[PDB]
């Protein structure tokens, strides 16, 4: 559940613009890439037995609306992601900047893991993504697992030596009381 | 003669399989919230083009032979009371993708029971508390989870499973011995406390504890 | 716009009580707005909560009435009851110069 | 020499088959994904004036031929990969199972790194990849590198040398008492 | 068919002596097959090194001779010298009974 430095590509020449977002526990965190295809919160329903199909592979952008606007949503937020993966998506970018409660909706979905990554982009950083999905005709989204490099097994190596120094030094002051006796 | 679907669910009073002596063109047959204990053996004699077969919440004692009917795609037999699986249950059965048997009373799976099926992509045999698990012909599945099988302690061979990607074994000692990460994701993660190669881990720390026990007793007797 | 909410990036999310709700996606963005009638090749489907303008599935149909009944068929097929046939059975007018049967 | 985790997907339910390869020190090692587009080694030349263009984003598979077969190759092996990225590719997968010298051809050219990953798949693993590019009509390839853990092997040196430091001092204490 | 290498994955990767080398793409695989003449919509390009059958860039052409000399234009146009013109100028008939300006 680390950050996700999602970057979009605007080809014809290739201009790249990146932005940061947070992974979610709804699906396993991996790296995926595909054409960015916006969906609608009400378009990811299940009662529609016949829906238009897309090509396999597409990073879907879902702009979440206010939870109080609709009296009864058809499916849960973590259900929309599972429906979208069935449509042939590889990743979903839930713009949760308007429904803050949706973050907890995804984070409680640890009971049933999903095979594909799910990302939520909040704050004013999602405005940049929305402007890209609005202005440019075609773009390409690109998300990568653990975008930074965290020296998890490298930064703590020398901490043990400092831990041992205290053990080696606390015994020396004990000799002072030995000499005073 | 034109019926395609038949989805009965919640029929919590019927205790007999429905008469289908004239419907031979359905695609999916579903009897979920039921109480059905005897699937008729003469099933593949008709319904020669179904591509789904769901009978989950209804106490089923045993299973018939699905001899033929090579258009069947998915099966799901959960919550049943299937004590045993014979070898002739899945003769042929090409293009069968998903097969669930979770939460039943399975204790013995015949060895020659998965050698004839087609390219199964998923196969979930869970919470059954069996003892042995044949791996003959399971060399094509991408996900196989056995979680509630604490009675099963045997270590699965990794030579049979080649393109497997998701594996959930009862103990975290089969996944580590499976040598995953081809990359394989295992739900019962072994973490760090449960090793597979060396109990002490690296060769450096082993050289340290080798000194401890060597001296903690040689001087202690003195 | 037609509806009331109509967020400036997502379209008109929740439509009114007597208008339809059609998801128009062009390029990448997908948004919807209230419509009085299904535009073309769609069939209105009213509901007590949200009127959905769904998509037709009967082939060779340019304008439908339900999910199975076609109103105006394609320019190459004539219609007999609700379908778009290429063969007109006996006892009926062949085409009447108006693409029917 | 870092391992590459490449798998193929088949839209219809999506069967997934994976295989392993080695990254190369010619393009920045990072994950990428796209459709598999086989490219003939001779089709990636530069003297051509105009050629048909593909949609942006595609993992190209190039099966190298024997070096002695081509006396005057149009471009270098690194040149092939650089041309494909300009063409619109996102991750070029080679097959050096027939030209072993290409690995040196790539790892030597470390002066100008490429923006996108470059992978070479040798041995009998490329046979399975070719049997997929030969049979299936549409495939979907993802390449990834996620090495987890190592986290106790790193602190092992710190823990081990510490005990030696502790014991060598005790040795001298016993030595000096009797003398 | 008929070449020197003819590997099972790239097709035949070296023409014989005087034949054209053409890259046939279908589905995903792009196997190189060697031909006597450019099939259609291509123009042969001889060379002392390798005979490449290249693609025409001249507009509205079904069979060409050089990079910019169409031999048989599209049915909707007429050819004056090498190009495919819709308008036929003076001095020559608009079709000459053979789709030729
Ligand atoms: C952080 C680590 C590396 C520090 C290690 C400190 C070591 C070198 C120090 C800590 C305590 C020290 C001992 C303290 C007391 C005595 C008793 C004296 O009669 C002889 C020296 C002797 C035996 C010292 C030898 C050096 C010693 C063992
Ligand atoms: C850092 C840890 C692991 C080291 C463990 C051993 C330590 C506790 C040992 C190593 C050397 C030891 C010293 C060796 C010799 C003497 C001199 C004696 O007149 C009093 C005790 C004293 C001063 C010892 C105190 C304990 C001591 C410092």
């Amino acid at each position: 559940k680390e950050t996700a430095f999602v970057e979009v590509v605007l080809f014809e020449t290739t201009y790249t613009t990146g932005l940061t977002g947070r992974f979610s526990r709804a699906g396993a965190t991996l790296s995926a890439e595909g054409e960015i295809v916006q969906m609608h919160p009400l378009g990811l329903c299940n009662n529609n037995d016949e829906e238009d199909l897309y090509e396999y592979g597409w990073v879907g952008v879902v702009k979440l609306e206010q939870p109080e606007l609709d009296p009864k949503p058809c499916l849960t937020v973590l259900g929309k992601a599972k429906r979208a993966v069935q449509r042939g998506a590889t990743a979903v970018i839930f713009d949760v900047s308007e429904n803050p409660e949706a973050i907890d909706q995804l984070n409680q979905g640890s009971e049933d893991p999903l095979k594909r990554p799910v990302v939520y982009v909040k704050g004013a950083d999602a405005i940049k993504l929305m402007n890209i999905v609005n202005k440019q005709k075609v773009a390409r989204a690109r998300i990568q697992h653990r975008p930074p490099r965290q020296p998890t097994e490298y930064f703590d190596m020398g901490i043990f030596l400092a831990f041992f120094v205290v053990v080696s030094l606390v015994c020396l002051i004990l000799l002072v009381k030995i000499k005073l006796k | 003669s034109d019926l395609h679907s038949l989805v009965i669910r919640g029929a919590s009073m019927v205790q007999q399989f429905p008469n289908l002596t004239g419907t031979v063109h359905l695609e999916s047959l579903t009897l979920t919230g039921t109480k059905i204990s005897s699937i008729p053996n003469n099933l593949c004699q008709e319904q020669k083009m179904l591509r789904t077969l769901d009978l989950s919440y209804n106490n089923i004692r045993d299973l018939p032979s699905f001899n033929g009917c090579h258009a069947l795609e998915e099966i799901s037999l959960q919550r049943n009371q299937i004590y045993q699986i014979k070898e002739g249950t899945f003769q042929g059965l090409i293009s069968l993708r998903i097969l669930d048997l979770s939460r039943n009373l399975i204790h013995e799976i015949h060895s020659r029971a998965f050698a004839t099926l087609g390219p199964i992509t998923n196969l979930d045999v869970s919470f059954n508390e069996l003892t042995s698990f044949p791996t003959e012909g399971l060399n094509g599945l991408n996900q196989l989870k056995l979680v509630g099988n604490f009675k099963l302690k045997e270590a699965l061979a990794a030579k049979d499973f080649v393109n497997l990607r998701s594996l959930s074994v009862p103990y975290a000692y089969q996944c580590c011995a499976f040598w995953g990460c081809i990359i394989i994701h295992c739900t019962p993660s072994t973490g760090a406390f449960k090793p597979c190669e060396y109990l002490l881990g690296s060769w450096m720390i082993r050289l340290t504890v080798w000194f401890i026990f060597l001296v903690a007793l040689f001087f202690n007797l003195l | 716009k037609g509806c009331l909410s109509c967020s400036k990036d997502n379209g008109c999310s929740r439509c009114q009580q007597k208008l339809f709700f059609f998801l128009r996606r062009e390029g990448m963005r997908q948004y919807g707005e209230c419509l009085h009638s299904c535009p073309s090749g769609y069939y209105g489907h009213r509901a007590p909560d949200m009127n959905r303008c769904a998509r037709c599935r009967i082939e060779n149909c340019d304008s439908c009435f339900s999910k199975d009944f076609c109103t105006k068929c394609k320019v190459g097929f004539y219609l007999h009851r609700g379908r778009c046939f290429d063969e007109c059975p006996a006892g009926f007018a062949p085409l009447d110069e108006t693409m029917e049967c």
